[PDB]
């Protein structure tokens, strides 16, 4: 079914991007063979859970079984589990506290979550940021960003190699008198590969955050052009 | 289950982007893997997509393209071309027309509104098509104007389509107007983004003669579809400097990038 | 519930901003984000939201957690008509921002500099 999954992914790229949850569920009920292969390949909106006391975001890299581990309490909400090493868990808390400020400085709200896992010659992490514009009938929107970084140490540890892969899902809806209902939905994916020095004045998190910030500033610029420029010109070309 | 796999397959075909029906049909065919379940189960879905998208079709020897709409459905697999009073077979899969045959009470107003609408569509749309219907709905005389305009450029990785449906319910001396305008754009050159926009319109107009009411109908269509397009461009700008910023800013409030070792 | 009030302030949904304040909310309370309702409106150039918050009794000179006045916020983001209203309603243009500069010294906008004279 290698050509079956191809048509399944080609279908999700063409369907209305604000119905991925039900389409992917209908798509799995249609062909349950690729149930696991699709979920690990289809970009889905980030889901929110409660630590029970901040919110935290759910993904596959912080999941073990049918339970989800909180980045604050370090315990799975469905009690168990795969835990980070004591040295990595300490670096993970610094990462959550660093990207919690990054979330506030650039989004002024929303939820953020960082999860790390040890590989072999380094560690890899996921940065999850979720910003929703609720509480208004006329103006709505949401922003989901998923960053996966791979850190590779080089000998003495003065320089390391980083590999970044980011996806930003953007939705907007307006209900105005003149333009009626306008709905914009979609996403954008970028990859990165670079190495920077690792001194005491610039640790790993200072390098990872410096690459997430520059990436999201680049993605935002492209999103502003394809959302409010490219699609605008296509509309004016229809009339 | 096997009544549920065609229900899922029909829904996927219903929500195909303009100009991407063929690519969605293949993905659905290779996924369902039951070509006879797809042809008789999702037959209504192929007809539903074409009728909802106002698909223009070229009939041999009749030059003017006609839109496939629910108002043109004659209830026997055929569709009506009110301009050249004929009916024809339409194959919703190949999008082909065949078997033409000739095809009442509100015929003069339809001819008038059509003549006025064709010049309007030519003055405002590049590759635009239109079709005006005259019929009775629940004992009420109704005039239905439909407009379609699309640009299919898969080589440039984008497609778009404009749709307009204007319903004028004649109740002398008035006519209740109910309209819907629809735009759908898919752009996948870099990234992937889809626009879905609609607007509902309710208005009133006093009827007179078949000609004075026709030009008064087109006037309402012209003023409303001008405001719709202009307000969309003004809203695009608002979403650029405001609604997007309310999600994520370009720079922090301090207007300087983050000092990352001042956080740790 | 603080974020949804912040969302209405930024996008200028006057009806939602009106209900929140009518329900008994404080137009001068700093939201959890770190700014007062005047800041979020002036930061996004919401002239109609500023007029409502002002006649509802908001402090036109109160700073946020960035030490930025509502006048300075509109000046930083280049909202000309918002600077015009705030000055007409009595905003103190002599207050220095976190960089020690007044509004006149902190912008190269000639239109805004003309208003600040
Ligand atoms: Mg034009
Ligand atoms: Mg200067």
């Amino acid at each position: 079914s290698d050509q079956q999954l191809d048509c399944a992914l080609d279908l999700m790229r063409r369907l209305p991007p604000q119905q991925i949850e039900k389409n992917l569920s209908d798509l799995i009920d249609l062909v349950p063979s690729l149930c696991e292969d699709l979920l690990s390949s289809v970009d889905q909106p980030l889901k929110i859970a409660r630590d029970k006391g901040k919110d935290y975001l759910l993904c596959d890299y912080n999941r073990d079984g049918d339970s989800y581990r909180s980045p604050w309490s370090n315990k799975y909400d469905p009690p168990l589990g795969a835990m980070p090493s004591a040295r990595l868990r300490k670096l993970e808390v610094e990462a959550n506290n660093a990207f919690d400020q990054y979330r506030d400085l650039y989004f002024e709200g929303g939820v953020s979550s960082v999860y790390l896992w040890d590989l072999d010659h380094g560690f890899a992490g996921v940065i999850l940021i979720k910003k929703a514009g609720d509480g208004s009938k006329k103006i709505k929107g949401c922003w989901d960003s998923i960053h996966v970084v791979e850190v590779q140490e080089k000998s003495s540890g003065r320089t390391a190699h980083y590999k970044l892969t980011s996806t930003v899902m953007l939705w907007l809806q307006t209900n105005k008198t003149g333009s009626g209902t306008m709905n914009l939905g979609g996403s954008l994916t970028r990859q990165m590969e670079k190495d920077e020095t690792v001194s005491d004045s610039s640790p790993h998190i200072a390098n990872i955050g410096r690459l997430v910030e520059d990436m999201e500033n680049k993605i935002r610029s492209t999103l502003n052009e394809i959302y409010f420029g490219k699609t605008k010109d296509i509309v004016n070309g229809l009339r | 289950s096997d009544e549920e796999k065609v229900r899922i397959a029909a829904k996927f075909i219903t929500h195909a982007p303009p100009g991407e029906f063929n690519e969605v049909f293949n993905d659905v065919r290779l996924l369902l893997n039951n070509d006879n379940l797809l042809r008789e189960g999702a037959a209504h879905a192929f007809a539903q997509y074409n009728m909802d998208q106002f698909t223009p079709v070229k009939i041999e020897g009749y030059d003017d393209q006609v839109l496939i709409t629910e108002h043109g459905d004659l209830g026997n697999g055929r569709f009506l071309d009110p301009r050249n009073k004929i009916s024809f077979k339409f194959d919703h899969l190949r999008k082909e027309a065949s078997d033409p045959q000739p095809e009442s009470a509100l015929k003069q107003w339809r001819d008038a509104c059509d003549s006025a609408l064709r010049a309007y569509v030519k003055d405002h749309y590049p590759n635009g098509f239109c079709t005006v219907y005259g019929k009775s709905i629940d004992g009420q005389q109704t005039i239905i104007a439909c407009i379609e305009s699309h640009q299919f450029q898969p080589k440039n990785f984008w497609n778009g389509r404009w749709r307009s449906e204007w319903k004028f319910t004649i109740t002398p001396p008035t006519a209740q107007v109910a309209a819907v305008l629809k735009i759908q754009v898919h752009y996948y050159e870099d990234g992937n983004v889809q626009l879905v926009s609609h607007k509902d319109i309710q208005d009133s107009v006093q009827v007179s003669s078949d000609v004075q009411t026709a030009k008064e109908f087109i006037k309402i269509i012209e003023n409303a579809e001008n405001e719709y397009q202009t307000a969309i461009s003004e809203n695009y700008q608002t979403m650029s400097d405001t609604t997007f910023k309310a999600l994520r800013r370009q720079l922090p409030v301090t207007r300087t990038k983050i000092d990352w070792n001042k956080i740790l | 519930c603080d974020k949804e009030f912040m969302w209405a302030l930024k996008n200028g949904d006057l009806d939602e901003v009106k209900d929140y304040v009518a329900k008994g909310e404080d137009v001068n309370r700093t939201l959890e984000g770190g700014r007062k309702p005047l800041h979020y409106a002036a930061d996004c150039g919401q002239l109609e939201i500023l007029e409502f918050l002002l006649l509802k009794g908001a402090d036109i000179n109160a700073p946020d957690k960035h030490h930025i006045t509502p006048l300075l916020s509109a000046v930083y983001e280049g909202h000309v008509s918002c600077v015009k209203l705030l000055l007409s309603k009595g905003a103190d243009k002599t207050v220095k921002g976190p960089d020690g500069l007044t509004a006149f010294e902190a912008t190269d906008n000639q239109a805004i500099k003309a208003l600040l004279q």
